[PDB]
């Protein structure tokens, strides 16, 4: 289904499209977490690094 | 003082009603007013909005002002008449499927040279969808042979708008003949990616009110004819509207064209409501930049899409990802200086190229933006 | 054996929020409910393939809560045990005990009554707030009180949060605090003191976090709770259950005040610089620089001591050790308790939470004693509150909730028998 | 610096921090727990 | 160049500064020396 | 669930309440055109504070606007974020009080209170569990002090038990738009000691001060200073809108910040402020938002407060900061300058830490502190007063309307014992 | 960890001050836009004495620059490694003294110095364990040493307890600038015996000489004075910003050359100071260092030290070397001229030993002299003061600002009893 019900919202359970967003959102996560392991090795082939946060 | 003044109309987004903003644009502050044309009453009063270009506002052209996008339909002066009889002239500049394999280049030269396009659009004809198009022509059995070479390839349709646009189109085509175009003039298009007298890659329409038509129906109220969406094997790209103004359209279609075959593209200046939709999915990442702020640089003008696939047709998700080069367009100066984020995205927010990123995603985004968006 | 926890006020909450995590972790309880009978005193296994706990959060204004009811543990409460009124008590005892408690506390002890009849072994109640705030203090004493009248029989372990003595986030945390303890004193049977500042030192200096949040004071004072009730949990060489601190440790129906401990409080490299043994985490677990309680044992004699042991402990070197440390005299016990020792041994270790900052350590002491030096804290809180009490600070927020002076006068005046109590034990 | 320390620095590197602290300190993944077992902590007392 | 009559006499926000983490121009170079920021690792 | 209505009154207060209501759209992620286009599903959660959803996710100001002039009208319709509002609740006369006390609480209050009274009852019963209102006003003029004064006052007689916040400009003399000023006043201060709980004073003076020294501006217009005020009230009320490590409502706020039910006058501030020039070698850390805090150049009066003493004082920081550095450093703070703070009341410093930053900043704060250096501004005015009172100028305007001399005995009287008092606790 | 703050005063400190920190910016590797571009890690531990890290490896200095006349500020971001500074830190008057003392010291004062006070407070507070103060001056202009002097004052008068260079340089009639140079040297001098804890004395005449003989220059501008003299001031703070077999910070330095709490004005040196010509024929062993660095000619007073004797000295040097060649150097050196050291003090000479060499050389060292030949350069001022106080040229300009004359009187005593006592150690 595309879209709850009236009790859905009551008993807290989302909706199909809100389910589904929330997932493609942390699957792509994943992907650009590989992506930049994957830059860091590149850059430390070269001497140059990523900015890390504090 | 100075006063650009229009009726355009703006639907809002969830109580279905159109109506007319009239709009009142002073060139010298750089200044947009408006005034509901019904209830007789003030919108939006005297302040500096300075990011519409003066050039960019012509008849039938839309403008977002304050998260709301609304096409001028027509103005109400006769003064603003004169000045705008000025700009806005119009033709349809189609090309041919012969020069469909060079049209970067083409397009390219177009822009820089310097004029406007309004709307873009490519698709591949049928039969009856070329005898449609060449209706005046319909006597000539040279016109009834070269429907039939018209429907084979993939045709390419721009609006362009410019001061006197109709004589410089007639003007830089160069003549039907070709070969004799090369012997004259090198620079004209025509010499330039010209076969034969038979095969334009540039066709101009020669009248005002013929390209009116023309232009009617290629992209008409209701009108999307000759869709040609690939879904399998294709990824989508968008060219945004930092290049849509800059002109580097054409540096960068050339450029993805030399490596990918490039199927279907469209000038879509986006709702907020449709952009907030397509880009959702980014706002957890945070090398992408604020979710709010590229969502607003995007609904900030027009932009290009495409439909990209690849030689071999496999898969050209990943191939197309390795050319676009990382996410910001520092890392890619520095580490993969041949990437086309690298060579003309500006920064964070302000990249040049957004490309689809997972290969489970490309068909999904290809058909939305090509069936959901062109629909409704 | 079965023991139920309630949390009370902004603090309780989040300390029961790291505790929770720690007793999933330790069952091996995935926190949506289920496993991939030694938990039964906590999970109640309610058909099958589910646990929920014994335990109910409660507080007034709804931001924490429901930050909880969006969290990552949703699929562990789900929302009807957690308790949320509308309005906060803010910082005022008189709004928590008078205004919102009479609308809250009957629906609490409403669901704290079906909550005890689905338990069969009662053993007591332990209950989780800070004395500074308005509805921890408040409307937790009403909570104790009715608990009192409703049970009486059975045990209430308090583990409260007292404030610091310089680093304080609250302005009238003294008038709360003097509320608290007026009812504090008559209704709980075992009192654990846990300020704030002394964890931060401890944090500072021996795990050396120099930027420590909430969240890893909770997770620690969470470990203290975990061993405290790990004899009750798991089977150990000498186990000790709820009923022996109510014997052991108070030896008289006022002095029911303990200073918690523990150690060894190691980060990830400290563990591997420190050669770890049992003489060394007894005497660890002595100086003040590791007490969960910013004030100076030296300064007072200890009444009773006890001592959890967890992991590798065998009983001969944990009888060496207390050897030894009777025979220092360095610390000094009081004339009434010769046998001033009662130890506690488990098998289990003390596990690690991944992301937190503590090391799996083979063994860990959990030391909870009884002394002086909480009565010279309690001047230090009567002093600061007669200071603002000398001018009338503040008092037209109570009387016009509905209050007057006497409580304040009479709550005073307990205080002062309090000191006069522990002057007259110590001598 | 430790090897996996620096490596999950890079993948922190990507969080916005946009969520509050109780979310981003109390998360777990699943793989996070560990089924209850007899480990060697004071059990090879019992088992002789 | 001025007009006598037309031209007119005399001499000719507070978000940017507020909120600068839009700003395009002031942000972190987000490449830097290895040997520098694995000193910081085990500094800060 | 706590609840915040939001009433503008006077030219002042609705420029302000506008650029107020375009921050809190903003921080929310609400577009102009009254839907929701935010990120974080923490600002969906509690926008029932601030909106009411009408009809698919369109959310309205809880906002009710009161002038006298249509100029005010045409003004806040001008921006952006100014179709949002609610045309019902755009409750207005049209004769205009014009820098009259009387006409704006005697004359023209007759026929407008009962409106205002009747659409912000239906404001209120609209919502379940009211925390409180918030009303902006100025303390000169006319239309804004006496109408939205006698509002107080009414609604204060209506709602004993609910929360009051008043963000009021002050005149300076130096900053002095009316020569009344004096004369409106004395007479709102003689109001709101007896009526509102607690009111925060704002001055221009102070602000363009800022505006030149911190934010090296050239041009500072209206939008600025307004924006300036804005950034503030979402500073004092993000507690209730996003979850934090140590809560701190308004009422909690109140209760730790006044000790005597007279002693209500706050002086705010906000940090960081920083030139653009001058913002990229500054670093973010919690000592540098405290050192900048508690500077006598950043806070927004005309009041140094090392004339005087703290009384109490709260700083809400916003941000993933740690919770040990906040407390260090309000102690350091507290033990370094020990003769500025009060001696009769240990830890004059609450404090509270959210984890939600404004949008674009990284960690800020939010400053409220309960001096008495607010002393000096009063005497500065009720100076100007009695200068003019003792030759009664301008003085038939006012009694030809319906007041009398005693009022303005009685405000000088309350003025006076007021400051006494400050006096009496420094 | 141990901490130095800097303060440039005037013209010539501005000018000094740039040079100053090009060369330490290019030692620590960091490049003229503010980030690391360094390849050792040695230069990472010890920048936190002289930088703050503000940003993305953002060092901005620890500098104060303090003058009245923007033409030196625009001088400073002209150059480059302008663009490091913050800009706060650019404090700064607009009139101008102009080599008046009493402006410097008393007019313009009173509203540049409570300034430069909030901005080196907060400096001061932002680290944690303070060194000492680095001020570099002049004692002929009028910004430079009467603002910088009354600074001096303030600042020992706050932090009582922390050290303190001065690098000021004195006037000489053979290189003279202006007229009134008396006038401000002996009362600048008058207020440093005092307030400052030892002085590095430097002047114009002696670096005119080596650059024409040592170095062998044609055009000896001002960026190669300043470029000694900054070469100097590297060479003196070495210690700290590097390890070494033997560490000597800055109150080691002071309790080893200090014996009487007046007698605290160096002559310094620098070696190794080769013509261009002459600079692969030369040799690099600690004899060939030493015998440059003992040479009267080297020193940068103008004032022969073999007219005298040492009351004790020191030497820093860089580089690998060993120590016992660096022992028994010394103990030659004192051996040989036995006649030019004191008597009553044995071993005359401490030294110290980093290993980090300036960048481009192998081998350098840095010498401080306390001697008493110092006392001919201050009769060789005072006996000019007398000469025009006599007969009071002059005077009105500053007896017209506030100043006495017994100030000047006083000054004279105090110049006249110093070089007395060094007569007597003599
Ligand atoms: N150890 C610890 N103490 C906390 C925590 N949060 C708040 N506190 C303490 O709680 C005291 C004030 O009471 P709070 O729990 O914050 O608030 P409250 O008890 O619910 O009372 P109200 O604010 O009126 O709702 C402060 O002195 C804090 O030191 C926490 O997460 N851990
Ligand atoms: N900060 C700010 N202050 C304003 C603005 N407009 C007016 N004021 C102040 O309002 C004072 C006069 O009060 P006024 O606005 O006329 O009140 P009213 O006549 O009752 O509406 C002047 O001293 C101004 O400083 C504004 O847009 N922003
Ligand atoms: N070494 C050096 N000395 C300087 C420089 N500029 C000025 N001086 C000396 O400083 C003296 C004048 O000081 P001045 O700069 O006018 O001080 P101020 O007016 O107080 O700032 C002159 O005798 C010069 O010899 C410089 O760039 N380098
Ligand atoms: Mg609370």
């Amino acid at each position: 289904t595309l879209a709850g019900t009236s009790s859905d919202r009551d008993a807290g359970i989302k909706s199909g499209v809100q389910t589904v967003k929330a997932a493609r959102q942390a699957r792509l996560r994943e992907l650009f977490e590989r992506e930049a392991l994957m830059y860091e090795k590149e850059l430390n082939a070269r001497g140059l690094s990523l900015v890390k946060p504090r | 003082n100075l006063r650009y003044c229009f009726i355009s109309e703006w639907l809002d987004p969830a109580s279905g009603i159109l109506w007319k903003y009239q709009l009142f644009y002073y060139p010298e502050s750089k200044e947009v007013e408006m005034v509901d044309i019904k209830n007789r009453r003030h919108f939006l009063k005297r302040t500096k909005y300075e990011e519409l270009k003066p050039s960019l506002l012509f008849l039938g052209s839309v403008v977002t002002v304050f998260s709301r996008q609304l096409k001028l339909t027509e103005y109400g002066d006769e003064f603003t008449r004169n000045r705008m009889e000025s700009q806005s002239e119009r033709t349809l500049a189609m090309i041919k499927p012969d020069a469909y394999k060079n049209m970067g280049k083409i397009i390219n030269a177009i822009c820089q040279s310097g004029f406007l396009i309004s709307k873009l659009r490519i698709g591949k004809l049928s039969k009856e969808e070329a005898g449609e198009f060449y209706a005046v022509h319909a006597g000539k059995p040279f016109v009834d042979r070269l429907t039939d070479f018209m429907s084979s390839g993939r045709v390419v349709a721009m609006e362009l708008v410019a001061p006197g646009a109709i004589r410089k189109w007639r003007e830089l085509i160069g003549p039907t003949d070709s070969n004799q175009a090369r012997a004259e003039a090198p620079g004209s298009l025509r010499a330039q990616f010209g076969t034969d007298k038979t095969f334009n890659a540039c066709h101009g329409s020669d009248a005002p009110d013929t390209a009116a038509e023309e232009c009617n129906f290629w992209f008409g109220p209701g009108r999307y004819p000759g869709k040609c969406d690939l879904a399998a094997g294709t990824t989508l790209c968008l060219v945004k509207p930092h290049l849509v103004a800059d002109g580097a359209a054409g540096l960068v279609i050339d450029l993805i064209q030399e490596s990918f075959e490039v199927t279907a593209g469209g000038l879509y200046n986006l709702d907020r409501n449709a952009a907030a939709e397509f880009l959702e999915v980014y706002k957890g990442v945070l090398p992408a930049g604020d979710f709010n702020s590229m969502v607003e640089q995007l609904t900030s003008g027009a932009c290009i899409a495409l439909e990209v696939a690849d030689r071999d047709g496999a898969d050209a998700v990943e191939p197309f990802r390795q050319l676009a080069g990382p996410l910001d367009p520092e890392l890619g100066r520095v580490l993969r200086p041949a990437s086309l984020r690298a060579r003309f995205g500006l920064d964070a927010v302000r990249n040049g190229v957004h490309c689809t990123d997972l290969p489970e995603d490309g068909v999904l985004e290809v058909n939305y933006f090509f069936t959901i968006l062109p629909t409704a | 054996r079965e023991v139920i926890s309630i949390h009370i006020g902004q603090a309780g909450i989040q300390v029961g929020n790291a505790c929770w995590e720690l007793y999933c972790l330790e069952h091996g309880i995935q926190p949506d409910g289920q496993m991939p009978d030694a938990f039964n005193t906590f999970f109640s296994e309610t058909g099958a393939g589910k646990h929920v706990p014994r335990c109910i959060f409660l507080d007034l204004e709804p931001t924490v809560v429901d930050e909880v009811r969006t969290g990552t543990y949703r699929q562990l409460f789900h929302p009807e045990q957690l308790i949320s009124g509308k309005e906060d008590a803010a910082n005022n005892f008189a709004r928590g005990h008078y205004t919102i408690g009479k609308e809250i506390v009957d629906l609490a002890l409403d669901r704290i009554r079906k909550l005890a009849d689905n338990c069969t072994g009662l053993q007591g109640f332990l209950v989780f707030n800070a004395v500074g705030g308005g509805t921890g203090s408040g409307l937790g004493s009403l909570l104790l009180e009715r608990l009192s009248v409703d049970y009486g029989k059975k045990s209430k372990l308090g583990f409260t949060v007292y404030p610091s003595p310089q680093v304080s986030t609250a302005v009238v945390e003294p008038y709360n605090s003097v509320l608290s303890t007026h009812s504090l004193l008559e209704h709980t049977d075992v009192a654990v003191m846990l300020d704030n500042e002394a964890i931060y030192d401890i944090c500072r200096r021996s795990l050396d976090i120099e930027r420590p949040t909430y969240t890893n004071l909770n997770r620690l004072i969470a470990q203290v709770i975990s061993s405290l009730t790990a004899s009750l949990r798991f089977d150990g060489a000498l186990n000790v259950d709820i009923t022996e601190f109510q014997t052991n440790l108070v030896p008289y129906p006022r002095i029911h005040f303990m200073l918690s401990s523990y150690a060894p409080i190691i980060s990830a490299e400290k563990a591997y610089h420190e050669q770890l043994s049992v003489a060394e985490i007894t005497n660890a677990a002595f100086e003040p620089a590791s007490m969960m309680v910013k004030c100076d044992p030296r300064h007072g004699k200890y009444m009773a001591c006890c001592l959890m042991y967890r992991g590798d402990v065998v009983p001969k070197d944990v009888n060496a050790s207390v050897a030894t440390i009777k025979t220092k005299r360095t610390i000094q016990f009081v004339d009434w308790c010769p046998t001033g020792f009662k130890c506690g041994i488990n098998y289990q270790p003390p596990t690690v939470v991944p992301g937190g900052d503590l090391a799996k350590v083979q063994r860990a002491v959990c030391m909870i004693s009884n002394s002086t030096a909480i009565g010279e804290i309690f001047s230090r809180l009567d002093h600061k509150f007669d200071l603002m009490y000398a001018k009338r600070a503040f008092v037209h927020w109570y009387v016009g909730e509905g209050m007057e002076e006497g409580e304040f006068s009479e709550a005073r005046e307990d205080l002062a028998a309090l000191e006069k109590d522990f002057e007259e034990v110590g001598a | 610096a430790a090897s996996a320390e620096v490596e999950k620095l890079t993948v922190k590197s990507v969080d916005p921090r946009k969520t509050s602290q109780y979310a981003d300190d109390y998360h777990k993944k699943p793989a996070d727990t560990k089924a209850f077992s007899k480990t060697g902590g004071g059990y090879w007392i019992s088992q002789r | 160049g001025i007009d006598p009559a037309q031209h007119r006499f005399g001499a000719v926000g507070v978000r940017k500064a507020l909120q600068p983490g839009l700003d395009p121009s002031l942000q972190a170079p987000k490449v830097l020396p290895k040997l520098h920021e694995d000193f910081k690792a085990t500094a800060t | 669930m706590r609840e915040i209505v939001h009433i503008q009154g006077g030219q002042c207060g609705n420029q302000i309440g506008a650029k107020f209501w375009e921050v809190v759209s903003d921080e929310h992620g609400i577009d102009p055109t009254g839907t929701y286009h935010g990120d974080s599903d923490l600002q969906l959660e509690r926008i029932n504070v601030y909106f009411n959803e009408a009809t698919g996710g369109r959310y309205v100001p809880r906002a009710i606007l009161m002038d006298l002039e249509p100029g005010t009208m045409d003004s806040v319709r001008s921006g952006p974020y100014g179709q949002i509002f609610r045309p019902d609740n755009f409750v207005f006369g049209q004769t205009g009080a014009g820098n009259n006390w009387a006409k704006g609480h005697y004359t023209e209050g007759a026929e407008l209170i009962d409106s205002v009274l009747d659409v912000v009852r239906k404001e209120a019963e609209s919502c379940d569990c009211l925390q409180g209102f918030q009303v902006c006003h100025s303390l000169g003029g006319g239309t804004g002090s006496g109408m939205g004064t006698l509002l107080i006052s009414k609604i204060r007689e209506e709602y004993p038990d609910r929360m009051m916040l008043t963000f009021s400009v002050v005149p300076s003399p130096k900053v002095s738009d009316t020569v009344v000023e004096p004369y409106n006043a004395t007479l709102s201060v003689h109001q709101l000691v007896e009526n509102a709980d607690e009111c925060m004073v704002l001055d221009n003076e102070a602000l363009y001060d800022i505006c030149f020294r911190t934010l090296k501006l050239t041009t500072p217009t209206f939008g600025d200073l307004n924006h300036l005020i804005s950034a503030v009230m979402s500073g004092i009320t993000c507690c209730l809108r996003f979850p934090g490590q140590l809560n701190a409502d308004l009422r909690k706020l109140a209760v730790n910040l006044i000790p005597f039910p007279r002693l209500h006058f706050f002086m705010v501030g906000f940090t960081p402020l920083t030139s653009r020039g001058s913002q990229q070698y500054r670093a973010l850390t919690v000592p540098e938002l405290t050192q900048q805090m508690w500077d006598a150049k950043n806070m927004m009066c005309a009041a140094d407060p090392r004339h005087g003493r703290y009384l109490t004082a709260s700083a809400l920081f916003r941000g993933r900061m740690s919770t040990k550095e906040v407390d260090e450093q309000m102690l350091n703070v507290q033990n370094k300058n020990s003769s500025y703070f009060v001696e009769w009341i240990p830890n004059n410093v609450k404090s509270s830490v959210c984890d939600i930053p404004p949008k674009g900043l990284k960690m800020s704060a939010t400053f409220i502190g309960n001096s008495t250096a607010i002393q000096e501004m009063f005497k500065r005015v009720s100076e100007q007063f009695t200068a003019m009172f003792r030759r009664k100028a301008f003085l038939h305007w006012y009694t030809g309307e319906g007041m009398d001399e005693m009022e303005f005995t009685e405000a000088e009287s309350n003025m006076n014992d007021l400051v006494s008092e400050y006096q009496q606790y420094q």
